[PDB]
């Protein structure tokens, strides 16, 4: 099981959302993440890395009262190294 | 060549393409957004998007190992002609078998 879980947003303001995630059973070396707004489709979406020992990120620039989708994905190194077995939630700010 | 290289969308936008136009075994190139400037392979395979980073050093292209390219389409060819190298953690054959257009 590479999927990250319980991805929620603990903390909130109008322009900027604290968000938390669980470590996936099978020990992950990096988190991508990636967040726009909802029905976009991804156009103009922002995204970050973050190693494996991180499990919270700050995300800001946010207009206000708009929907948003936030996404997580599981990276791992190899041959080749990777990422995917992404998770979603939803958040309206 | 050109056509499979993907210069203006993001990683969600590059899983819908896949995802809504291509099948399983559907493939493309993009530039990384979390790793400027190196570059990321977005593949479909069994109705998901796996990401792969590519080393873009300046002199080379790679994978973080393995054979080492002068051009992104002698990298992309190599692991279309070299099928089964490329694997998953758990060992699952990420295939390289249709690159998408435009």
């Amino acid at each position: 099981s590479s999927v990250p879980t319980k991805l929620e947003v603990v903390a909130a303001t109008p322009t900027s959302l604290l968000i938390s995630w669980d470590a996936p059973a099978v020990t992950v070396d990096y988190y991508v993440i990636t967040y726009g707004e909802t029905g976009s489709g991804g156009y103009a979406w922002q995204e970050f890395e973050v190693p494996g020992s991180k499990s919270t990120a700050t995300i800001s620039g946010l207009k206000p009262g708009v929907d948003y989708t936030i996404t997580v994905y599981a990276g791992y190194y190899g041959y080749p190294t990777y990422y995917s077995s992404p998770i979603s939630i939803n958040y309206r700010t | 060549s050109r056509r499979w290289f993907h210069p203006n969308i993001t990683g969600v936008e590059a899983e819908n393409l896949l995802l809504t136009r291509g099948v399983d075994g559907s493939f493309l190139a993009r530039p990384s957004k979390s790793n400027p400037g190196d570059f990321t392979l977005s593949v479909r395979r069994n109705g998901a998007v796996t990401h792969i980073k590519i080393q873009n050093t300046g002199d080379y292209y790679d994978l973080y190992g393995g054979e080492k390219f002068a051009t992104l389409a002698e990298l992309v060819q190599y692991y279309m002609e070299h099928h089964g190298q490329l694997k998953e953690k758990n060992g699952d054959v990420i295939e390289l078998k249709y690159p998408l257009n435009k």
